[PDB]
RNA sequence: GACAAUGGUAGGAGAGCGUUCUAAGGGCGUUGAAGCAUGAUCGUAAGGACAUGUGGAGCGCUUAGAAGUGAGAAUGCCGGUG
RNA sequence: UAACUUGGGAGUCAGAACAUGGGUGAUAAGGUCCGUGUUCGAAAGGGAAACAGCCCAGACCACCAGCUAAGGUCCCAAAAU
RNA sequence: GUAGCGGCGAGCGAAACGGGAAGAGCCCAAACCAACGUUGGGGUUGAGGACAGGAGUUACAAAGGACGACAUUAGACGAAUCAUCUGGAAAGAUGAAUCAAAGAAGGUAAUAAUCCUGUAGUCGAAAAUGUUGUCUCUCUUAUCCUGAGUACGACGGAGCACGUGAAAUUCCGUCGGAAUCUGGGAGGACCAUCUCCUAAGGCUAAAUACUCUCUAGUGACCGAUAGUGAACAGUACCGUGAGGGAAAGGUGAAAAGCACCCCGGAAGGGGAGUGAAAUAGAACCUGAAACCGUGUGCUUACAAGUAGUCAGAGCCCGUUAAUGGGUGAUGGCGUGCCUUUUGUAGAAUGAACCGGCGAGUUACGAUUUGAUGCAAGGUUAAGCAGUAAAUGUGGAGCCGUAGCGAAAGCGAGUCUGAAUAGGGCGUUUAGUAUUUGGUCGUAGACCCGAAACCAGGUGAU
């Protein structure tokens, strides 16, 4: 419910009150994993490919007579069980992403934000004030208010200063509240979070 | 991705054939005669594993057999006096008392032979 | 590509409230004289396919709710 | 949860069976499929609903009735779905699909008599059922055919 | 603790072993990785370690995900050698 | 100590001998076709010299313990010259 | 996968409505004027026509110039590390620092944000090529007619989802063959009314299809029997020809690629050197198995055999130290494996051996089970935005909340029936979305294998 609101310089700026529909429900974990592995799975390409006995080069003709000389029956030179024939079956291009219910997937963002909250991964900041893009900066902002090394940065909007400062930190990422995903928050091991930014993402996931 | 046939081929073989050390020619160097000869050796074991049991039986009444003509008496009237005695020594504890010590033997013939008189 | 519906099957049965399949009944086509009156009478009454059949023929009429 | 210590809830997940790979899995070699035969073949078996030559079912059986290409099909509200309104509630289509009792109107909407109305209402739909009458009636109300 | 059950082909059901790749975490490695070789090692099986030699730069473990995932037979294909 | 119902998944549709009730054949066939039972199939172990189908008997694993079944006890070869 | 088509078999299979992407409308022929039938003017439709600045080379007419812009085709700059240890070599370990709009990547004697090439970011074109904006430059201000060998019809065919059928609608051959705004066509035979439209001339961007290419990139794609046939080739080789079609990658960090001596004609070696390593010496990383040899600890020349197994002395050793290892006189027991079979030691099939490769897969539908979310409701599809993402939006559509009946219909009932009868199917709640597993269907559908069939070519050396 209350939640410290910080100054970047670690003071205490004052306190903000989020809702225990987005940062207090019991995470549901079954949910959180089926919304993780489709988000992985979106993620694949899925380019890849064999040549199977009709698309290898050649092997019109049969190989020799069906019956008298001694060997095998063989239909082409490109059938599966000689050296460089075709494959049977084998990879075909294809997408890995499905779909779910949207309220799983609300739920699933609620579940790992209140796991956030739970585990004291929840950093409300008062502003970020950053006129000019500096990794030292956001580096000492960072030291300052005690992160650990996986730190997940929201803010309300596109925030160019902001991403430029911290995209070069390893273990940093950098994302809107529009832009909130379950792999990036369960990912971090902490959340930085604006007070705007924390409204934002209370009113559109209620 | 493609899993290539790799190096567990090699070493299922390679335990089939440590399996096979000391057999004739090629059946402690071939996988596929080895393999063979060592399901065999499995299948002989586990049928040798109980047929030890009624050779050692048969040996140790063979011994108890001579043991009691030695002392005017067949194995079967011995057991039986021994059973009328109410005895429970088994047969290889007999045998061995047969080799090793002649006189508790023939003590214990002499119950026997009490018992059914 | 999606099934195929069996458009003769189709045309032959209904699907009842449980989702069994109400049928018509053969030998009503002709030859009345050979049949007594009873038997026609009885003819006209329609049946269920069995679940014998039912076994056999489901995934025909998979689309016919 | 962390993205090293994911777990599947319990029972959603299963192995799938792969067959032709050795006999102690108890579906190498013939692969489930028995000995020989056309349901042993690749791509074998019969035709669903082939009786191997017998007359199939769906050819001994007579053809049935027809369609009609007029066929009118009404969306249907029963009386213990009117029981959501307020008293003195003008009950109407667009109100009935506003409030989800309605998803899909097709021809019209046809007030039915299942269940039982303890609510004064007035009614405007396109059919009623003769009990749906009555009993919008009864219980003090009234309702128009639309 | 005390009773029962545990032969098995077609076939049904269950639980596991191992291979390659991915994500996350945590590790190993020129004071020598993978591979290979030897050994009198461990586990109920598939299989897992350790020690030593060879080798000379990559590779495990945990949890989860995905498969070109396991060969002794096809007068199988290619190579090598009897 | 099962049985039935409803669903998911099958495999099977070449059978064999023995005993017994019968057809057929010649009160022939290790013949052939039905009824009944067992075993083999899909069953190892002991007996029948060897010997799927006969007799005894159904192997979870280990033991250099014991009692028995069919069948046996002069030697081969366990147990009565 | 509906309506329909269909030896009403196997199968084939729409469209309109609704939701979206994109969006654009126009020019003639004719009547009628001017001139000497041919040119101009004029006109372009659902009732109109005759008569009475704004638009443009993307259709709507068509050729050009000026200046600017951007982009493409070369490039330029571009932050920050030292030391010790082990090593042949440091980027590794250790200690202490730094940069970051740059912690992408590759190289460097092992694994580097700070050594190099780069990266983020910024800058740059003499010339040519485009796309483009402005200026310019162009052009403009119901009396008559309305597509005739046409529509249409018969016969024969074809295309329409539709096989000639109740077959409209479209086209072809042959033959016939209209009407003229009181006109003509369609609304699934056909007729009448009604409604919608206005054939028999032409033009038109965008949304859509594909990739030999080019530029920049990506991959729970291959990694030398794989991946292209081809990492070094449509070559070698085969064929008269059309045509078929391989095998073959790796020294080392650096050639430092072994001076010199010795045997030998040489080949090849042994030394000596180089190197971290030469059992890295070019047939060059690793170097398995089959197979071929040399040495020997135990054993073997009276013995009958699927070669082992159980028992067991003797001899020889000594381990992941375990009631150890090697061998084995002698005794018991014992007819390989796979396939296929009632039944195989089978004298039925298959395998010389070793290695590698080699067979239920995926997509879209259906059904069922488990899981999960929501619940009288559940859920979106295309599309748009987004990083090829998650996700947001999108409610058209789909399933369910009600069934019965061939249908009209009626409705917790309904159908049959004359029935207030009896009987059938129903009512007296639970669904839906995604997904793991099983199975089915359409696809080659677990893999290999015909004899053949068709099409287009090549051959009478
Ligand atoms: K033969
Ligand atoms: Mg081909
Ligand atoms: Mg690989
Ligand atoms: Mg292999
Ligand atoms: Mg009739
Ligand atoms: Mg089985
Ligand atoms: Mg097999
Ligand atoms: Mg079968
Ligand atoms: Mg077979
Ligand atoms: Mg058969
Ligand atoms: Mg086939
Ligand atoms: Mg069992
Ligand atoms: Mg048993
Ligand atoms: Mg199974
Ligand atoms: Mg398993
Ligand atoms: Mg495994
Ligand atoms: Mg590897
Ligand atoms: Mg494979
Ligand atoms: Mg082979
Ligand atoms: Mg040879
Ligand atoms: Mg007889
Ligand atoms: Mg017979
Ligand atoms: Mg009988
Ligand atoms: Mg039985
Ligand atoms: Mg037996
Ligand atoms: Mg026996
Ligand atoms: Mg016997
Ligand atoms: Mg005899
Ligand atoms: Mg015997
Ligand atoms: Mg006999
Ligand atoms: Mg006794
Ligand atoms: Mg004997
Ligand atoms: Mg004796
Ligand atoms: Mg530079
Ligand atoms: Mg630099
Ligand atoms: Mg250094
Ligand atoms: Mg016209
Ligand atoms: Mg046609
Ligand atoms: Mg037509
Ligand atoms: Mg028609
Ligand atoms: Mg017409
Ligand atoms: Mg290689
Ligand atoms: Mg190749
Ligand atoms: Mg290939
Ligand atoms: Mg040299
Ligand atoms: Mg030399
Ligand atoms: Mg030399
Ligand atoms: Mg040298
Ligand atoms: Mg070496
Ligand atoms: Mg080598
Ligand atoms: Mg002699
Ligand atoms: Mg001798
Ligand atoms: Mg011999
Ligand atoms: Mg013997
Ligand atoms: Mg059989
Ligand atoms: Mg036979
Ligand atoms: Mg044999
Ligand atoms: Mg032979
Ligand atoms: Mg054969
Ligand atoms: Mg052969
Ligand atoms: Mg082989
Ligand atoms: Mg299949
Ligand atoms: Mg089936």
């Amino acid at each position: 419910a209350n939640y410290d609101v910080l100054k970047l310089d670690g003071t205490k700026s004052g306190s903000i009150e989020l809702s225990d529909a987005v940062f207090g429900i019991e995470p549901n974990n079954s949910v959180l994993f089926e919304a993780i592995n489709l988000q992985r799975a979106s993620l694949r390409q899925g380019t890849h490919a064999v040549k199977n006995r009709s698309a290898v080069s050649g092997g019109g003709r049969k190989p020799w007579k069906q019956k008298g000389t001694g060997r095998a029956r063989q239909g082409t030179i490109r059938a599966p069980q000689w050296r460089g024939g075709g494959i049977v079956f084998g990879p075909t291009p294809r997408s890995y992403a499905y779909k779910m219910p949207k309220k799983m997937r609300r739920l699933a963002l609620r579940s790992a934000l209140s796991f956030k909250a739970q585990e004291n991964g929840l950093t409300v900041v008062d502003a970020f004030n950053f006129e000019a893009p500096k990794t030292k900066e956001f580096k000492n902002v960072l030291s300052t208010l005690e992160q650990p090394k996986k730190v997940l940065v929201v803010t309300e909007n596109e925030d160019v200063n902001v991403e430029l400062s911290a995209r070069n930190i390893p273990g940093v990422q950098v994302t809107t509240a529009q832009g909130l995903n379950v792999l990036d928050i369960t990912n971090a091991d902490s959340l930085v979070i604006t007070e705007a930014a924390a409204k934002k993402v209370e009113e559109v996931l209620g | 991705p493609r899993v290539k046939g790799g190096t567990v081929t090699r070493a299922r073989r390679k335990k089939t054939i440590k399996l096979a050390k000391g057999y004739f020619g090629s059946k402690h160097t071939l996988y596929k005669v080895a393999k063979q000869q060592v399901m065999k050796s499995g299948q002989y074991a586990f049928r040798d594993r109980r047929q030890r049991k009624r050779d050692f039986r048969k040996l140790w009444i063979t011994r108890i057999n001579a043991a009691a003509r030695q002392h005017e008496m067949s194995y079967s009237r011995l057991m039986n006096g021994l059973k009328k005695a109410g005895i429970d020594i088994n047969r290889k504890m007999l045998s061995e008392i047969a080799i090793s010590d002649e006189k508790a033997f023939a003590q214990l013939v002499t119950k026997a032979k009490d018992a059914l008189k | 590509p999606k099934m195929k519906t069996h458009r003769g099957a189709a045309k032959r049965v209904k699907r009842t409230a449980s989702g069994q399949l109400k049928r018509s009944r053969a030998f009503t086509s002709h030859l009345f004289a050979n049949k007594s009156t009873k038997q026609k009478r009885q003819l006209r009454k329609a049946r269920l396919v069995s679940k014998s059949d039912m076994k056999r023929v489901k995934q025909l009429l998979a689309y016919k709710k | 949860m962390k993205l090293h210590e994911l777990k599947p809830a319990e029972g959603s997940r299963k192995e799938r069976n792969r067959v032709g790979r050795g006999v102690a899995t108890g579906n190498g070699k013939t692969s489930g499929r028995g000995h020989k035969g056309q349901k042993a073949r690749s791509g074998g078996g019969v035709r669903p609903g082939f009786e191997g030559g017998q007359l199939p079912l769906f050819r001994r059986l007579p053809k049935r009735g027809f369609t009609n290409i007029n066929r009118k099909e009404y969306a249907i509200v029963n009386l213990d779905q009117l029981n959501k309104f307020e008293d003195g509630t003008e009950v109407t289509p667009a109100l009935l699909v506003e409030s989800g009792v309605v998803k899909n109107e097709k021809s019209g909407i046809k007030i039915l008599g299942n269940g039982s109305l303890d609510k004064k209402l007035t009614v405007k739909a396109h059919k009623f059922s003769a009990s749906a009458a009555e009993a919008i009636d009864a219980k003090g109300g009234a309702h128009e055919v639309i």
